[PDB]
């Protein structure tokens, strides 16, 4: 931080004992940190020795008795609730809360490293290794030593709380049926089938802030006004259910005008020989049988269609991961198959005038070979 | 198409089919390592397993295939890489391996799902590689996951280049450089160049063919033995006669 | 199956590369190196000169091997040994006459 240099010496372990290394077998010296040429605009990096890029590495390791190279790298970091640990853009984990420290409220957070491995600094000032210029305002700096690298970040107090659940999908049409002592839900919009117990969940016992309830009511009314107001009727008040896998479903049953009148004429005959549709919806067997057949056929049609599309899409995913992932996310991304799952990251853009193409694809050193695609700078 | 697990194979322009047999999840065991001990450069592509068809039956050996399939061959092998990481589907969950060794198991609920053809809520990072030093010092190959269609055709084009370089070496021979050197010298001398070159090329051809003949004879064990016995006899005769004349030289 | 075979072929090329990049003397140098490192200071004092003389031996053998591969090089030694055999057997038969009488 003070000058942009390292000591040219290090401690290492071999044969179960500690030993000291020295750059090219020479004495302790301040080595200058140089920018990495292939590093992006963001996620910058610096090194003390050029062997990572220069071809001299083919002989350098046989030319000197020992080498020492100092590395410094900027990376993105992410943490998720309950914020007990975090990950780095290199794929490594850190078993400590990003909000931890010695200040108020920070010292009670989760940690898995010894007390000597952590240190905090107040009134710290950053300095860019590229420009050699110092920062204008101070920060609080956290420092931690992992068994394979040291890591540092700027400290901030723990952010406020938020609603326990977030809206994922608004479904215009969703069929519900009862089978094997459980409810089953399905739609053409999503290929998932939700399964749930018959008992309704008491949402009011937990959503005291109405953050789930209010949003649900508004969405159901928007959908009803847009598509159903002219052809269907609301049967009763909304219902809440907790589906397998950790989803919460807000449901609103409907009846079409053409079907509602069948319940009306049955009720009129029942009243003649001797309205809350919620009391009648499943009582008249002769009306429900045609409905079970009609809607059962619709549900099966959607099920067969999902299997057809998933089968084609999952095969294309193996041939070209980048194209398939970019279409799903809606932006250019890089993707790779790590066995039976996919890993992803973001690509960085470059302006069209900052690119130059070379005139030849032939390799001069080996006459039989040629490049498949053009060379660029 | 059929609505159940089946095995299929393409016999040219038609398909052949048969039924698969199920095995219970508790009758299967996975091994801790993917490295091959007999040949240090090779590693298995997918984990090794052991299982039983019935709760009391003898053990059978295999390799874990795609989508819970149990293969009986143990033939998926690759050259070992650095920075290896993999997740394999296993009995309704996943098993995690790193640097060709086992680590732990996960539930299908532990990983986020791209549950729709389009979804924008993913919170990615700009990844930065923490490359191992062996890539520079020992020139070891860095892992790159499963091959895609572009990568497959890139490797096929690289292998046919290597075979082409081998063909050039066996089709050509060391005398071609000599013949080219001689020809380049003679063509520049005109009529005299051809008048001398035509006879010089003939005698040089006689030399290389004669040398090739005697060299070829030694390929046979009896040919190699005959020349070996001749030089051995010559050595015995030489040292005996040399020692004998040394006696005369002495007195 | 296609990607399984592609990975099997690149394993075979890696084994071929390993054989041509390495050489028979590496095993000898490794054996010598392990002995001299284990021998300590005196081991280094001897090893530094031993690698020089062994280098002279292997380079001399390679030097003649590079000559022997040429048709004229093979012919030159062939004519020399043939002449040596003729000289040896003639001289042996000659002294045998003297040995007889």
């Amino acid at each position: 931080n003070a000058k942009g240099v390292c000591r040219s010496t290090a401690k290492y372990v071999r044969n179960n004992l500690e030993t000291t290394a020295f750059h090219r077998d020479d004495h302790e010296t301040d080595m200058e940190l140089k920018p990495a040429n292939a590093a992006t605009r963001t996620s910058r990096g610096w090194h003390t020795t050029d062997l990572k890029y220069n071809p001299s590495r083919v002989e350098a390791f046989h030319r000197y008795g020992t080498t020492v190279n100092c590395i410094v790298e900027e990376v993105d970091a992410r943490s998720v609730y309950p914020y007990d640990e975090f990950v780095l853009a290199t794929g490594d984990f850190v078993y400590m809360s990003p909000f931890y420290g010695y200040r108020e409220g920070s010292h009670t957070e989760h940690t898995s490293y010894a007390a000597d491995r952590f240190k905090q600094v107040d009134g710290f000032y950053a300095r860019d290794l590229t420009t050699k210029a110092r920062a204008t305002a101070p920060t609080t700096r956290n420092l931690l030593t992992t068994p394979k690298f040291t890591v540092a970040w700027d400290w901030v107090p723990k952010r406020p709380s938020v609603c326990t659940m977030t809206k994922w999908q608004e479904v215009d049409e969703m069929l519900r049926s009862e089978y094997g002592g459980s409810f089953r839900f399905s739609s053409d919009a999503i290929c998932t089938t939700f399964t749930t117990n018959l008992t309704e969940y008491p949402l009011s016992r937990v959503d005291l802030g109405d953050c789930i309830g209010k949003d649900a009511r508004d969405a159901m009314d928007r959908i009803f006004a847009r598509r159903y107001n002219a052809t269907h009727i609301k049967v009763g008040q909304p219902q809440y259910y907790l589906a397998n896998g950790g989803f919460l479903i807000a449901y609103q049953p409907l009846l079409s005008n053409t079907l509602a009148e069948l319940y009306v004429r049955e009720h009129l005959r029942e009243q003649s020989r001797k309205i809350e549709f919620a009391r009648l919806q499943f009582t008249y067997n002769h009306i429900q049988r045609p409905v079970n057949d009609m809607l059962g056929r619709v549900a099966i049609a959607w099920c067969e269609l999902c299997n057809h599309e998933l089968t084609l899409w999952n095969e294309a995913r193996k041939l070209n991961p980048n194209a398939i992932a970019s279409v799903t996310v809606g932006r250019r991304v890089s993707a790779r198959m790590l066995g039976d799952v996919m890993a992803v990251s973001t690509c960085v853009p470059v302006a069209a005038d900052n690119v130059i193409v070379q005139n030849s694809m032939r390799i001069s050193s080996r006459p039989g070979a040629c490049y498949s695609r053009p060379l660029v700078s | 198409t059929v609505g159940r697990r089946v095995s299929a194979r393409m016999l040219g322009d038609v398909m052949a089919v048969s039924t698969c047999v199920p095995v219970a999840a508790d009758n299967v065991i996975v091994q801790n390592s993917m490295r091959i001990s007999s040949r240090p450069g090779a590693c298995y592509s997918r984990p090794l397993v052991s299982f039983r068809y019935e709760d009391q039956g003898p053990l059978v050996e295999g390799q874990l295939g795609e989508n819970n399939e149990l293969r009986l061959t143990r033939d998926a092998i690759e050259p070992c890489t650095v920075g290896h990481r993999r997740y394999f589907t296993f009995g309704g969950g996943y098993v995690y391996f790193e640097e060709y060794a086992y680590s732990h198991q996960l539930s299908r609920a532990d990983i986020t799902t791209v549950s729709t053809f389009i979804d924008l809520n993913i919170t990615m990072l700009e990844d930065h590689e923490f490359v191992p030093l062996e890539v520079y010092t020992r020139h070891e190959i860095k892992d790159s996951g499963l091959l895609d269609y572009t990568e497959v055709q890139r490797r096929v084009q690289l292998h046919d280049l290597r075979f082409a370089d081998i063909d050039t070496v066996i089709h050509a021979d060391a005398n071609a450089a000599m013949f080219a050197g001689l020809g380049a010298f003679f063509e520049g001398m005109g009529d005299l160049g051809r008048a001398v070159g035509k006879v010089v090329m003939g005698i040089v051809g006689g030399v290389v063919s004669a040398v090739s003949g005697v060299s070829s004879f030694m390929s046979n064990p009896f040919g190699a033995l005959a020349v070996g016995l001749l030089v051995l006899a010559g050595l015995a005769a030489a040292f005996f006669a040399f020692r004998y004349v040394m006696r005369l030289q002495s007195n």
